[PDB]
RNA sequence: GCUAAACCUAGCCCCAAACCCCACCUUACUACCAGACAACCUUAGCCAAACCAUUUACAUAAAGUAUAGGCGAUAGAAAUUGAUGGCGCAAUAGAUAUAGUACCGCAAGGGAAAGAUGAAAAACCAAGCAUAAUAUAGCAAGGACUAACCCCUAUACCUUCUGCAUAAUGAAUUAACUAGAAAUAACUUUGCAAGGAGAGCCAAAGCUAAGACCCCCGAAACCAGACGAGCUACCUAAGAACAGCUAAAAGAGCACACCCGUCUAUGUAGCAAAAUAGUGGGAAGAUUUAUAGGUAGAGGCGACAAACCUACCGAGCCUGGUGAUAGCUGGUUGUCCAAGAUAGAAUCUUAGUUCAACUUUAAAUUUGCCCACAGAACCCUCUAAAUCCCCUU
RNA sequence: ACUGAACUCCUCACACCCAAUUGGACCAAUCUAUCACCCUAUAGAAGAACUAAUGUUAGUAUAAGUAACAUGAAAACAUUCU
RNA sequence: GCCUGUUUACCAAAAACAUCACCUCUAGCAUCACCAGUAUUAGAGGCACCGCCU
RNA sequence: UCUCUUACUUUUAACCAGUGAAAUUGACCUGCCCGUGAAGAGGCGGGCAUAACACAGCAAGACGAGAAGACCCUAUGGAGCUUUAAUUUAUUAAUGCAAACACCUGCAUUAAAAAUUUCGGUUGGGGCG
């Protein structure tokens, strides 16, 4: 027989059906958004038009990312959106020559960050590209609260973010505290990426973290029976007295 | 050729054709001849002057080319200036 | 070779005929010396009333009036026991009325059950 | 021996029951209800040849790209290499070239 | 089927294949006979004959201006702005014996053409139509359907 | 054969479950060679060339052709003396016993397929004798069709009804060839 | 399964006419699936055929065969059967008109052969028929004389035609 | 080379088979 | 008259619609003790290119178009357009399924068969034989005959081949099953007609629709992922065995158990898919062996014999790609009639194919064959049968 | 002189003897639409026809009642003997 | 062929493989083999006891 | 062992009783000689012979059964192995230049190791020529 959706509608479906059903709305929409992310190995076509050489003409052209792969340990630190990329070349750029599997690695470096939000020194794996981001960015912490999701690509990146804006909401004491005025220089200095705590706490979170998230803040114990039937024969005979 | 393409089920025409040959709608093929840009240092005038020419094709070579190519290629074309708008039909022809 | 008989203890080699046993629970351990320490806590004692005096025989008499089904439930079990004193006391603190706030503390907690049966 | 020994059981057909009897019907709804619906469109079955028409293979190739996405693994597997073995079958042999 | 062979078991060549010799559509140098013709612009013609047997039989009414969308609701002509049509060219052909005056706007148009519209007191302009606008103006009620 | 959808389907060699491992190896048997259980030859094996999955039909007749084929069936029927015209379908009541007696009376044959203009207006009497009946067969105009009008030995039409037919089938006569779908709006067709 | 054999003892004849020769009894009895073979079975029904009954008896108590005690109980129970239900008068006055053995049904086992390889047993069965019928045996049949096949050899002479002719 | 080929076993049920 | 024969429904196929008490990860199905170890990583290959090496597919329309491509086999868009069951099976069929059971394999994994009464059971026909063995002589029949045989005539069939009774292949026989799928262009028949078509497409009588049109089994192989060191190769842990005699701390001698397998005989569908009897080598060592563990196939292990790795290792086994491919072999199933044997060229090509020639069908037209003179070379001194051409007939 | 073909004649009737291939006329059975109603007709369809593939499954033959297999002896069936 | 031993389980048990002995080459070193070792050691090899010559 | 074989015992064997396979098998009403022929006849031509049947032996023939010959050739069919066969270095080891302030990454070069694939045709069979 034939299935009754797609079957690539199948996680959409499961979002929508039990616990992540009641995850909160903007979570679910920050997990169903897919904007591309920023080209990092490829580099974009100028324009949506182009007049190939071959015939004159305006040709539609389309930039087709290449497929990058996030190894584990990229997780555990800050690539710039870089990757292994996982491809085959041509034997002496020709085409008619031999066609090997090639693997081109990032170069990784070892560098210490210091986040005046979290005021925390993190040595963290980093790329070439990831620095001159944190430079055009103007900061670790502009980095981090500036670039997206898909352009960030880092688990820990996007837990040093939710922790950024939890105490950007929160305005937290625990920043410098004894010195108020730094505290409120920092704040202000990055206010405009403030956001209500309750988005900030789902910030960054893997749809299995927040299923347990939400597990956690819905587990009660049950209330034992004897209180509701206590509560509703107290109702009942107050109404009695009362008519 | 690819009879059933097998994304559009349909049948492919072979491009080698289309480089090659020109269709007239009466049925004709036209060809240049092998190897007339060539050796030409040690062909002579009469000899250069023939493979210079356009030259047409066989009956089995025009049903051939006729298999190898697909419908849109028989199709009537009415182009602008077209330099052989004159050769697309057949004239004072019997059987 | 036989996959479609159970895994019992009369198969295998001594150590594996020996370490299987057959669903009964445990009675107590091992110590040194394989020498087993039985302990009295653990032997299930069986808590037999006295039948002397019992009127209730095991089968009941054909003569006898069939009455509906009543499934005894959580709020049946309030009514009968507990509504009384509540309708006494509001006329006129739940523990003094009957409600225990945690099962710990007692011999048979109801909930993780501790007791047999 | 393959030959039954009895007479088959009288097969009675009602040739006016509802569905023979209305057969047909609307089989002009064209061309005789200003072209609002095609004949097509009367058309109950399959998805992927409804008003449709092709061989073997062009039928495969429909079915997998209308509903291959909705089919079962084991189907569409078997899907997938019916539509190879066609492909190769059609394109590559044959009496005539 | 045959005898054996590779004709017998359903596995002879590809067409176009001559048993290894180098085939005759390979060994033909190439040549842009069809270079580009994808991107040629064809005009549909409408001879002056055309055009008068549609005058005399109604089909293209000669008291109105005379376009692309008149002469395709007539079914004088048949556009098919995908297949590179970009309109309709006039041609000389039934020249002599064109007597309608009228107004007609093509795309091309020959000397002639121009010459018999002319003396029979007609006037005839050359309009352009790029492959969108002509695909409206050939079938107007479908881009009215569209909505946009 | 249009609607026709034949719902035959036989697993072939290569969707018999299994079959995938030589049953023994190529020479020393002393056996014939095979490749598999589940080849067309083995018993339970696939079907070589047996009907495969859903097959449609499907295939139209030119709209000419089949107006040209309703105006013949109506030609025929007329010439053999099965087209009854009637001023009204309106019956004195709805008791399928008056109206198989009618029929028996006027000659008529064994099926009668009447014809009304829409089916909204269709008498109240005439739905109800025809509901019960099996041979007579009450349908609208719109779903006039050849089929039908062989299949029902006479056919009866209303005024109305004719000159429904007698529009919608000559417009096909004296029609331009189509600009695009008649769905879509004309100068001059409803 | 076919079980004729037995059915055949079912059938009545009409009443016989005063003048009419009396009917001689006919008693159909068979035994069935006897671990025995067909073809081991069938020289011992032809030993029998056409004898006596207590012949026939004698003649199977005294050989070695299985399938001879088997026969001598089939054809006892038959003269009991013959004397209680058909109405034979003497139990001696019957004679076997037909005694053959048929096919039974038969069981396949697998016998081991040296390298791996097998062949299928058959447990074999047989099925014994006998029909008695009343009366002393019927003569057997002469051999021909001389005199007799003399007289077929003038017969055949005098049978002879011009052929191909008018 | 050395040609061997093994013997094939057929099922049991086949022989096992009883009234 | 025995074996047997049949049977109708168990169910299944394709669609539509619709989204779907206790025990058990240790040796699973085991009540009850200090954990820490936790997952992401391009498919490849077969195959096609007639090799193979770059390469080779995984609503309609635009369109098989733009483009890509040892520019070759082939691959191939987008803008834009608008989107209620069965001429199914009915127990060798239909799911493998009465069942993933029985059975087979260490494991992955492979994987069956079948049943038929009746309202109530609390009622003639396949093969093979038997009835009934056989008579001189012969493809087992035919012509016949008064007559079965005797008389005369007659070299089974299929495939393959130049040619087969061939002592070339296949076939014991019965029942059942078992093998020609389709485009382009043509042809026939309709509809309409300078237009046809239910958008797109075609059109210098076209166009729409229909009819007709291209098989089955078989490799050795290749790659991916699993499963295998209970056999065997080697190794690890901790064990065990080795009588007696001679000699003396021995990779010592004779010789039991034990291990091996030199030679002979038997056996060769065997007792045995490597055995038995005798004979023989070692038998305190580099020995033999029980137990548990380890090394896994682009691999392991190897006192190298290309040994052994679960009976078939020049490289395991299972599953999948896979219906791999095969110019090679075999097969390719109703009746009847008709036409039908014919130069060569190219080709990694001579076991094949394309073109030609021949052959078939349909259609248009007018010359086709036979052939009278006349005519077609000297080199060369002479020189063949003949040939070409060719009106008439 | 006679005998002597499927040559020829004779009386009647004539499409009724070439492999691969090709053209054509019929057609068994099945289902569907209408007929028919002791077996059919006109059409539409298709898993549409088996003397042959060391073909698959099942039955039964041939080899063949053959090759092979088995129980030490007596007895009271207690027991004894080899 | 030095020897005792090993080998193609299922056609070859041998002159073949190994073997003490001798010879060539590589390696200056530690926490999973080599190795809990360190040039008189370890590994990769050739040939084959010893003895005489070259 | 043999000249040179013989005698006996057991098994086997033959007969009786029980149980009861396998390869094979176009159909067989299954003779000899000569000749013929697809080049060696039970079946064809000319002769000869000829009641029907079991049972036990034999191995001259049925080009006997068995394994779609291992020899040989062919296939633009495979696979193993070797290479100074073609194409590569994807992988490692070195270096050199970048990048960073030895390691890692990118790019080149050199080796080891391998990987994929092929190994024409005619031919008085094939090879050599
Ligand atoms: N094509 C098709 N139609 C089906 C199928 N099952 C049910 N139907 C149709 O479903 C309709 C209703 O089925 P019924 O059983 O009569 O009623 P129902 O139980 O209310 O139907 P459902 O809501 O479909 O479960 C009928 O027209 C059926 O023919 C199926 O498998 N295929
Ligand atoms: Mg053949
Ligand atoms: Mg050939
Ligand atoms: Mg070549
Ligand atoms: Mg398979
Ligand atoms: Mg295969
Ligand atoms: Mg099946
Ligand atoms: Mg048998
Ligand atoms: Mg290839
Ligand atoms: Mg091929
Ligand atoms: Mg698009
Ligand atoms: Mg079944
Ligand atoms: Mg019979
Ligand atoms: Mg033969
Ligand atoms: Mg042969
Ligand atoms: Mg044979
Ligand atoms: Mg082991
Ligand atoms: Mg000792
Ligand atoms: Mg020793
Ligand atoms: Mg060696
Ligand atoms: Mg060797
Ligand atoms: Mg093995
Ligand atoms: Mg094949
Ligand atoms: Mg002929
Ligand atoms: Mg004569
Ligand atoms: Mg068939
Ligand atoms: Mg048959
Ligand atoms: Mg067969
Ligand atoms: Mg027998
Ligand atoms: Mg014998
Ligand atoms: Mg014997
Ligand atoms: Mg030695
Ligand atoms: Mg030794
Ligand atoms: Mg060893
Ligand atoms: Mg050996
Ligand atoms: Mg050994
Ligand atoms: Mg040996
Ligand atoms: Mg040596
Ligand atoms: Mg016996
Ligand atoms: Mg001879
Ligand atoms: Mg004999
Ligand atoms: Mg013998
Ligand atoms: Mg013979
Ligand atoms: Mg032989
Ligand atoms: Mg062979
Ligand atoms: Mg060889
Ligand atoms: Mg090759």
């Amino acid at each position: 027989p034939l299935h009754k959706y797609p079957v690539w509608l199948w996680k959409r479906l499961q979002l929508r059906e039990g616990i992540c059903s009641r995850l909160p709305g903007h979570y679910l929409r920050s997990l169903e958004e897919e904007r591309t992310p920023t080209p990092v190995h490829y580099r974009p076509h100028g324009a949506k038009f182009k007049i190939n050489p071959k015939n004159g003409q305006r040709e539609r052209v389309e930039d087709v990312p290449i497929p990058i792969y996030f190894p584990p340990e990229s997780q555990r630190g800050l690539w710039g959106g870089e990757g292994w990329i996982l491809g085959q070349i041509y034997a002496n750029n020709d085409k008619l020559s031999k066609r090997l599997k090639k693997v081109w690695k990032p170069q990784l470096f070892e560098r210490e960050f210091y986040s005046e939000i979290l005021d925390k020194k993190f040595t963290v794996t980093v790329t070439m590209r990831t620095l001159d981001l944190i430079d055009e960015a103007y900061g670790l912490d502009f980095y981090i609260l500036k670039t997206p999701k898909e352009d960030l690509c880092s688990k820990f990146g996007m837990d040093l973010k939710r922790g950024m804006l939890l105490r950007l909401a929160r305005q937290d004491p625990q920043l410098h505290p004894e010195d108020p005025e730094r505290r409120a220089a920092i704040y202000d200095k990055y206010k405009e990426f403030a956001i209500p705590e309750e988005e900030a706490e789902w910030v960054g979170l893997t749809l299995e973290e927040a299923i347990e998230k939400q597990r956690l803040l819905e587990e009660k114990d049950p209330v034992p029976l004897f209180k509701i039937y206590v509560a509703e024969l107290i109702q009942q005979l107050q109404q009695q007295a009362l008519s | 050729l690819t009879y059933f393409s097998a994304r559009k089920g349909k049948r492919k025409t072979v491009k080698a054709v289309i480089d090659r040959f020109l269709r007239l709608h009466c049925g004709l093929w036209v060809r240049r001849k092998a190897g007339y840009k060539k050796k030409l240092w040690k062909k002579t005038p009469a000899r250069k002057k023939r493979l210079r020419e356009f030259v047409f094709c066989n009956k089995t070579q025009s049903k051939l080319l006729d298999k190898m190519t697909t419908s849109f290629w028989k199709r009537r074309n009415w182009y602008v200036d077209d330099p052989y708008q004159k050769y697309h039909d057949r004239t004072n022809l019997k059987v | 070779a036989d996959r479609m008989s159970k895994w019992t203890s009369k198969r295998g080699p001594r150590s594996f005929r020996g370490r299987k046993g057959r669903g009964a629970k445990g009675i107590g351990f091992l110590t040194s010396g394989w020498r087993f320490v039985q302990i009295k806590e653990m032997v299930p004692e069986f808590v037999v009333p006295d039948l002397t005096g019992f009127k209730l025989k095991p089968y009941v008499s054909y003569l006898a009036p069939e009455s509906e089904e009543t499934p005894l439930t959580a709020a049946q079990l309030f009514s009968e026991a507990v509504a009384p004193a509540i309708e006494k006391d509001f006329k006129d603190n739940l523990e003094k009325y009957g409600f225990e706030p945690t099962q710990e503390g007692k011999l048979f907690q109801l909930y993780p059950r501790n007791f047999l049966r | 021996i393959g030959i039954r020994l009895t007479l088959p059981p009288p097969k009675v057909v009602d040739r006016w029951n509802e569905k023979r009897a209305m057969f047909g019907v609307y089989d002009n709804i064209g061309i005789l209800g200003n072209f609002e619906k095609h004949p097509k469109e009367l058309i109950r079955g399959p998805i992927w040849l409804r008003g449709w028409k092709g061989n073997e293979l062009q039928r495969c190739i429909r079915k997998r790209k209308m509903v291959g996405s909705r089919m079962f693994a084991d189907d569409l597997h078997n899907l997938n290499k019916r539509i190879r073995y066609l492909y190769k079958h059609f394109n590559r042999h044959g009496k005539f070239r | 089927r045959g005898h054996k062979g590779e004709r017998q078991r359903g596995t002879r060549p590809r067409l176009g294949f001559e048993g290894g010799q180098t085939p005759f559509y390979i060994r033909i140098p190439k040549y842009g006979f069809n270079e580009g013709h994808s991107f040629r612009r064809q005009y549909k013609p409408l001879s002056l004959n055309r055009l008068q047997y549609l005058i005399d039989l109604g089909r293209v009414d000669p008291s109105q201006p005379i376009d692309l969308t008149q002469l395709v609701n007539g079914r004088g002509v048949t556009i098919q702005p995908l297949k590179r049509d970009y309109g309709v060219q006039l041609v000389e052909e039934g020249a002599d014996t064109f007597t309608a005056k009228v107004n007609i706007e093509v795309q091309l148009a020959s000397e002639l053409a121009i010459a018999a519209i002319e003396k029979n007191g007609g006037v005839v302009t050359t309009a352009f139509y790029d492959p969108r606008s002509l695909d409206i103006v050939c079938k107007p009620v479908p881009f009215f359907l569209r909505g946009q | 054969n249009f609607k026709r959808i034949s719902y035959a389907k036989t697993k072939t060699r290569a969707e018999v479950r299994g079959g995938g491992r030589k049953p023994w190896p190529q020479k020393g048997t002393g056996r014939a060679r095979h490749g598999s259980i589940r080849s067309p030859l083995w018993r339970g094996g696939g079907v070589a060339h047996g009907p495969r999955g859903p097959t449609s039909y499907y295939y139209m007749l030119p709209m000419k052709v089949r107006a040209l084929g309703l105006k013949v069936a109506l030609t025929v029927k007329l010439a053999q003396d099965d087209l009854h015209i009637m001023d009204s379908l309106e019956l004195p009541t709805g008791d399928p016993q008056y109206l198989t007696e009618l029929a028996h009376y006027r000659r008529w044959g064994d099926s009668v397929l009447l014809v009304d203009l829409t089916h909204e207006e269709m008498p109240q009497s005439i739905v109800e004798a025809t509901s019960r009946l099996k041979t007579f067969n009450l349908i609208p105009a719109v779903g006039l069709n050849v089929h039908s009008m062989l299949k029902h030995q006479t056919l009866v039409l209303t005024l109305p009804t004719v000159a429904f037919l007698e529009d919608k089938l000559l417009w096909q006569d004296s029609r331009y060839r189509p600009l695009y779908p008649f769905s879509l709006p004309y100068s001059d067709f409803p | 399964i076919s079980r004729k054999w037995e059915k055949k003892n079912k059938i009545v004849y009409p009443p016989q006419l005063p003048g009419e020769p009396r009917r001689p009894a006919e008693i159909y009895h068979c035994r069935r699936q006897i671990k025995y073979s067909k073809d081991k079975m069938w020289y011992l029904a032809k030993l029998i055929r056409g004898m006596s009954i207590d012949q026939a008896l004698a003649q199977l108590e005294f050989n070695d065969k299985k399938g001879a005690k088997i026969i001598k109980e089939v054809l006892l129970e038959a003269q009991d059967m013959a004397v209680r239900d058909h109405n034979v008068e003497f139990r001696s006055n019957l004679y076997i008109a037909e005694s053959t053995s048929g096919r039974g049904q038969c069981l396949k086992r697998i016998r081991y052969h040296g390298r791996g390889r097998f062949g299928i047993m058959e447990k074999v069965y047989c099925h014994y028929f006998v029909k008695l019928v009343e009366g002393p045996p019927p003569p057997p049949e002469p051999p021909k004389t001389a005199v007799a096949h003399a007289k077929e050899y003038i017969q055949q002479l005098r049978s002879r035609t011009i052929v191909h002719t008018l | 080379k050395k040609r061997f080929t093994p013997p094939i076993y057929q099922p049991k049920f086949k022989t096992e088979k009883e009234f």
